[PDB]
């Protein structure tokens, strides 16, 4: 009938979710409201910094341990370094991160070697 | 709303999308290239206006070469409400531009072909964008049905179990029926890769549906529904089975006997707050 | 011998001027894409060859997908003459094209189609660069002839109307009756965002005007035209009346008196350089 | 018959209103040219720099003011600048400029509103 002569076309809303990292002006906004005092600050903040959890726990392959574990290992410690977070040591907010991330897998790491 | 003009002009186009104008301007095909712009366009906008309306982290409305995509930032962390509403922008908009065909048809404006080509193109897209898949509409609205008596973890499983079988069947039909027509297998690689894409990203959806649970600011407190567990599994495998804009007072049964009632909040905190991700569910009645 | 050297190495072409050739050589369409580009690039060095000539400063010769632009940098900088002796160029090249055409066509050279459709496209372009709405070619000598016997803002002012009106006429017209020749939307859309790009700077231009005024040296005196005005109109609106190419003595009027004749220079230069300005004629008429 | 045929196209000549910049060589003889005595130099470095009245005009909008004044103040604030400018000191023509017709529009803003 029809079905020779048809377009087929899409249109849809595509969730991400890793959002991109934050410009400096907002950052240091949400900061401020952090120094006031707000959890949705801090849930922002979080979500918007999300995605070095991804790039750690993918170059910490070959571990041969799950994944659902490792992630949740990233996202507290990230919080960690998010509240325990200063100005004034003189360095960038996500190399502070991935340090503490990484302090927290391998603190995980050593755990499991022990319990082993 | 100055952001609806602020999207409108920071509309991004695909370089192939020049190269397909080019090919259907020196053959004929500007009429269908036209309509299905038109069609697109207006979907687009109509999604991203209403996006806007409940303050959302739209990115930008760019046209890729076989359709529209819109680059909404929040995923999974919201009532189940507005989400309904904004999926409904386009199926609920089509009906407009019908109208408006048929009173150009009949002051004239247009002749008796261009109505029918305008007519069929346009019933065929909204049809096309409803099928029970995921990403499109079908999938964000069989997905929030699924999501109002079943856990968030669970109803993500099942969809994309039905998304999966779904996207098998139509593309079984259009290699049994049509071995042409490369729209349809444009189509199917687009859902086949996007299925993927939202299969590998569940984790980290469904960690960020939990830390913005825990992070709640009392978003429209609905109904509390208890959760009767035994005090033998992980803290882990209890917080899974929670349903979406519900508080939760969790009852924990010691041998099958009710030992005590605890709400969401200290659960939740003991588990992020206090680094208890792995231990246990049972010392946390005496955390002292 | 040098001067045209950066004229031949200063053309930019648009990518999307690129594509369209790529695909009209590669389907079928290679006896129209040449003539098309003989035409337009004939016409462009038509309209820079009398441009360089009177020593102007051009900035790039472009090719835009829909025509050419030779983009110079006078506005309102040079007399009636200068800008004729350019503007009258550009419809004058296909003249000598058909000249040539007519005998080499007629001697038997190519065949006889390719000649139809090379006079057919060179006369479409020839009646369509005659169109009076701005800018094209026929807006602007209707522009002059305005400015010769009008004031100049009296002649931005009606010349912008007449080409709002054509533009108008011509867009109900492409809209409403022709079918839809892509060609003429393009058209229409182009003069629309020229026309309102022309109107958001409707007040540089006079200020041009009268700077340039200031600092012409025995620049080829030319007809003396008595003006008189009032006593107590504002020192701007006495200058508004200035047509281009006139020397024009002011007689103050108070109220059926006249003090004494003032120099244009005189009060040209009260306004720029004693910044005396915001006041009415009572003022310049006593000094410091 | 004949429609559905026509290649319409344009062929015009784009009269600019706004001169490109001025090079960083010819400035320096524009300037040695005005200091012997000169006054199409000077209409060539006044011209070539109108862009910056409509910048600081742009900024002074939406004050209730009409376009003309604005457009006079900042041309005879330009002159005046150009008239005035020392190069000894060593600094670009556009900052001096830009301070110039800024000071220009202030002190005709502050002395409209004394008069009001
Ligand atoms: C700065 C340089 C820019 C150069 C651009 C490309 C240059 C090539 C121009 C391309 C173009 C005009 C398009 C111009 C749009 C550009 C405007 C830009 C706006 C940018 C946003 C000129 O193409 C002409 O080339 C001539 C050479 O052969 C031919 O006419 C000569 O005439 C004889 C004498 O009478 C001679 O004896 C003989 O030799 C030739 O027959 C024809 O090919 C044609 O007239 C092609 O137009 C197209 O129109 C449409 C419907 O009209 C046609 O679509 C289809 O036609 C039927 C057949 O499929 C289908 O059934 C129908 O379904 C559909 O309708 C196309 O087919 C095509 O015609
Ligand atoms: C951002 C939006 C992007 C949209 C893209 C372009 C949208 C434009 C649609 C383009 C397209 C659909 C193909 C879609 C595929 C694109 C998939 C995208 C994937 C990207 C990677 C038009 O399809 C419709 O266009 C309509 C235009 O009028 C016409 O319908 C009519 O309209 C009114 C007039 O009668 C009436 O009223 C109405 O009753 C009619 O029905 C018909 O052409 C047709 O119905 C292409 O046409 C296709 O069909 C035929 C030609 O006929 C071609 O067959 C060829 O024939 C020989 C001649 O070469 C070849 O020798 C042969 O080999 C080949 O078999 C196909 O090959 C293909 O050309
Ligand atoms: C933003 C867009 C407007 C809102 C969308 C509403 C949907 C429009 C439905 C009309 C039919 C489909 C049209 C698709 C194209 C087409 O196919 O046009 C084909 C017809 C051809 O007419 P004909 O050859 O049959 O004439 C036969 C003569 N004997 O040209 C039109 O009629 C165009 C006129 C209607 C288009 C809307 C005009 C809006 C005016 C204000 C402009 C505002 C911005 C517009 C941006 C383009």
């Amino acid at each position: 009938f029809v079905v020779k002569e048809l377009v087929f076309l899409v249109s849809y809303v595509k969730n991400n979710a890793f959002p991109q990292p934050l410009s400096s002006s907002e950052e240091k906004k949400y900061l401020e409201l952090m120094a006031k005092g707000d959890e949705h600050a801090r849930n922002m903040l979080i979500e918007h910094n999300l995605r070095l959890v991804a790039h750690i726990v993918k170059k910490f392959e070959n571990t041969g341990e799950d994944a659902e574990d490792l992630i949740s290992i990233g996202t507290i410690g990230l919080i960690k370094g998010i509240e325990s977070y200063s100005a004034g040591k003189g360095t960038k907010l996500a190399t502070y991160a991935a340090r503490c991330i990484e302090n927290e897998i391998l603190m995980h790491l050593r755990a499991l070697k022990k319990t082993k | 709303m100055n952001k609806w003009l602020d999207l409108i002009l920071k509309i991004h186009v695909h370089p192939f999308l020049w190269i397909i104008a080019a090919l259907g301007l020196l053959t004929g095909h500007m009429k269908a290239l036209l309509c299905l712009l038109l069609i697109v366009l207006i979907h687009q906008l109509g999604h991203a206006a209403l996006a806007v309306f409940f303050s959302w982290r739209i990115k930008r409305v760019f046209l890729l070469p076989f359709g529209g995509t819109v680059e909404v930032e929040e995923h999974g962390n919201r009532p189940l409400k507005e989400e309904f509403a904004v999926i409904i922008a386009g199926p609920l908009q089509h009906i407009w531009l019908q109208f408006a065909a048929w009173m150009l048809a009949e002051v004239s404006v247009i002749h008796q072909h261009t109505f029918e080509l305008f007519t069929f193109y346009n019933l065929s897209i909204l049809f096309v964008n409803l099928l029970p898949i995921w990403p499109l509409d079908g999938g964000k609205l069989l997905f929030l049905l699924f999501s109002k008596q079943l856990p968030f973890q669970k109803a993500h499983r099942l969809n994309l179990k039905t998304s999966l079988c779904f996207c098998l069947l139509l593309g079984c039909w259009v290699l049994f029926v049509i071995p042409l027509q490369i729209s349809a297998w444009v189509l199917f690689v687009f859902l086949a890769v996007s299925l993927f894409e939202e299969y590998r990203q569940r984790h980290y959806i469904h960690v960020r549906f939990l830390l913005e649970r825990y992070y709640g600011k009392n978003r429209e407190l609905e109904k509390l529904l208890p959760l009767t567990v035994k005090a033998e599994d992980k803290v882990y495998h209890v917080m899974a089975e929670f349903k979406r804009g519900c508080k939760h007072p969790i009852i924990i049964e010691k041998s099958g006997q009710k030992l005590s009632q605890l709400d969401e909040n200290e659960v939740l905190h003991a588990y992020f707050a206090d680094k208890r991700t792995n231990s246990s569910m049972e010392e946390l009645l005496l955390p002292y």
